[PDB]
């Protein structure tokens, strides 16, 4: 009498976020004839469990 | 060991004050395991003015 059991168990994660923040300016004809400004910003963020 | 015996299934010399009866056999595997993984990301600014 013989016998046998398997029991797999997989369980995977995943959380892939991401950013994208960018500003401007460029406030140019008069008193002053040009200057400009414009920041960047990105992030990501990526979490796999398993 | 006088009229000497022996197992039925011959393959001993018991001492003739003593009988056998013959059976058996019993075993059992198991076994188990664990695992993991994890992850991460990063992030960016930029700025370039004037």
């Amino acid at each position: 009498v013989q016998e046998d059991h398997v029991r797999s168990s997989f369980l995977l994660d995943n959380q892939n976020s991401q950013n994208t923040v960018t500003a401007s300016a460029g406030i140019a004809f008069l008193n002053i004839v040009n200057f400009k400004v414009e920041t960047d910003y990105i992030s990501q963020t990526s979490l796999t469990k398993d | 060991y006088t009229n000497c015996k022996t197992t039925e299934d011959g393959q001993y010399i018991i001492p003739d004050e003593v009988y056998t009866i013959p059976q058996k056999e019993s075993n059992l595997e198991m076994n188990s395991e664990v695992l993991e993984s994890w992850m991460n990301y990063q992030s960016t600014t930029s700025l370039s003015i004037n």
